[PDB]
């Protein structure tokens, strides 16, 4: 999900990585908008019978 | 950074943000600063 980022990316910075080196924020190449990235919603499915 | 001291490099922390990558491919093994002079031997 490409939500509007609150991160204050410095002018030289492009990305932002997680503790596992997964990018959690990105810099749009065409505009200086900072976009933070959250994983697509997931979870287990359990059937109650 | 703003400094009001002329010697004894002040303590504390100050990061150096990258200012230019300069995609160059030379070898450098001898360095020499280029300093102006107050000419006014
Ligand atoms: C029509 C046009 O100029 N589109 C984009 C512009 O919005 C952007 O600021 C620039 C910088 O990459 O690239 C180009
Ligand atoms: C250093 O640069 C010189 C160029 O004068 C070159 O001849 C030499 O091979 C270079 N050395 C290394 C270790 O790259």
């Amino acid at each position: 999900v490409l939500t509007e980022s609150n991160k204050k990316f410095l002018p030289f910075q492009q990305f932002g990585r997680d503790i596992a080196d997964t990018t959690d924020a990105v810099r749009d190449p065409q505009t200086l908008e900072i976009l933070d990235i959250t994983p697509c919603s997931f979870g287990g499915v359990s059937v109650i019978t | 950074t703003p400094i009001n001291l002329v010697r004894d490099l002040p303590q504390g922390f100050s990061a150096l943000e990258p200012l230019v990558d300069l995609p160059i491919g030379i070898n450098i093994t001898r360095f020499q600063t280029l300093l102006a002079l107050h000419r006014s031997s």
